[PDB]
């Protein structure tokens, strides 16, 4: 009962998307 | 580059070639760093034309370019995503997967991997779209290394994405039928691949314990451990991740974390120097020691108990945040013994020292914690020299202010301990 599962705010997490430059 | 006007009178030309000169000019605009015009060429009204060029299989260089042009607006906001989605993309990217061309089929790979990485609803229908069997089958042979290092790696990315996001997490048969191969590129010798793979891991562990149990049952977590200890920071990183969302789990999943040799490690992790692996690893040790008495006895035995003194004595405030939980679960869950072991290794005085922290929630753990110590106190019959070291080292000044604390739960909890012990 004193498992604390994760917690993440938006500006923590990194992007999932990339875009190609070259 | 070209302007857009340039671009649309050469996509609208029906020349073949003069549609592929403009579009290869639309994705060179596409891919310069600062500012592309993404939301001009989507008003221009471009996508459709560019979905359409992906089914020219007469014409590779066309595919290739406009999947290239996509895969960067698909980058951007969710609403230029939503124009790829809205463009029909996603069935002929998948359809692009089978390719005899490796850099278009690779750019299609990645193309899926922005849209999916988008959001759940963006990878769902990504996998109701079948993009799940032609991406594994790109990974069906028998040893990964014969495959170039730039297309393995966009490959995990993508399948990463569709590990991601919750609310709702992926389709469990969908996670069922990617882990076999995402256990393969956990145990692949590139630190890219490494480091997405433990990504993906850590986003199938992040939920409720039969999705930690899906994962655990795989074996992932030997080779997650061998990850913990590596020296590049982007391993270790979603390494420990895993790792963490492991052990919030069931006791037995937890002690398969244990078995596996991981708190050797932390010696290391606590007293790492980026701040946000500190955190991590004492958010990890808090739910270890939430565990079973012989588990809390585990952590003694690494000598790990000096390591939280360290961390809740001198950390960056969220670290010390992490080791407060971490010695309330202890004193929570803790036999007598192993909270005296606790005591005569130091804990009292950075536990007071942290009274004067202008944070609610860590003021009210470490009260719970003082009076489960409290508690052990009473079994020993010492709670007077408790007591004492308490207000030797500054800690009873500070509980008796907490009376006069804002918060119910603190003056409550603070009142007690002075009326009980002091």
């Amino acid at each position: 009962s004193g498992k604390r599962k994760l917690i993440t705010s938006e500006e923590e997490r990194d992007p999932a998307k990339r875009g190609r430059k070259s | 580059n070209w302007s857009v006007e340039d671009i649309v009178k050469g996509i609208n030309s029906n020349n073949l070639e003069s549609q592929l000169q403009a579009t290869q000019a639309a994705r060179k605009l596409l891919s310069r760093e600062k500012q592309p015009p993404i939301d001009n060429i989507i008003r221009a009204g471009l996508i459709p034309k560019f979905v359409s060029f992906l089914g020219k299989t007469d014409c590779s260089p066309i595919q290739f370019e406009s999947a290239w042009a996509l895969t960067n607006i698909a980058s951007g906001t969710s609403e230029q995503t939503k124009a790829v989605v809205d463009g029909g993309a996603i069935p002929a990217f998948i359809s692009l997967l089978a390719s005899p061309h490796a850099h278009i089929s690779e750019q299609a790979v990645w193309a899926l991997g922005n849209i999916a990485g988008d959001g759940s609803a963006f990878r769902d229908l990504v996998i109701k779209h079948g993009a799940i069997d032609p991406l594994l089958a790109l990974l069906a042979v028998p040893d990964l290394s014969t495959l170039a290092c730039g297309y393995l790696r966009n490959l995990t990315w993508t399948l990463s994405n569709l590990c991601r996001n919750k609310n709702p997490a992926p389709p469990l048969d969908a996670v069922e039928q990617i882990l076999p191969t995402l256990v393969r590129l956990l145990h692949h010798n590139d630190p890219e691949v490494l480091a997405d793979s433990c990504w993906a891991i850590s986003y199938l562990t992040d939920g409720p314990n039969e999705r930690i149990e899906m994962v655990v049952k795989k074996g992932v977590v030997p080779q997650l451990v061998k990850l913990l200890g590596a020296t590049e920071l982007p391993i270790v990183t979603p390494a420990l991740r895993a790792i963490g969302n492991i052990v919030t789990g069931t006791d037995e999943q937890t002690q398969k974390v244990i078995d596996a040799g991981a708190l050797a490690v932390f010696p290391s992790l606590l007293t790492n120097p980026k701040t946000n692996i500190q955190k991590e690893a004492t958010w990890t040790m808090s739910n270890i020691t939430a565990g079973r008495q012989d588990q809390i006895q585990q952590v003694v035995n690494h000598g790990l108990v000096p390591f939280l003194v360290g961390v809740l004595s001198k950390a960056d405030f969220k670290t010390q945040k992490e080791a407060a939980w971490a010695i309330t679960n202890y004193t929570s869950g803790g036999t007598v013994e192993q909270i005296v072991y606790l005591v005569h290794c130091g804990i009292i005085e950075p536990l007071m020292n942290l009274l004067s922290a202008k944070d609610t929630k860590i003021i009210q753990v470490i009260l719970d914690a003082i009076s489960n110590i409290f508690q052990a106190a009473e079994k020993l019959g010492e709670t007077e020299k408790l007591s004492i070291m308490i207000e030797e080292c500054g800690g009873l000044d500070k509980i008796e202010a907490l009376q006069r604390h804002e918060n119910e739960s603190v003056y409550k909890a603070s009142l007690n301990l002075i009326e009980k012990y002091f």
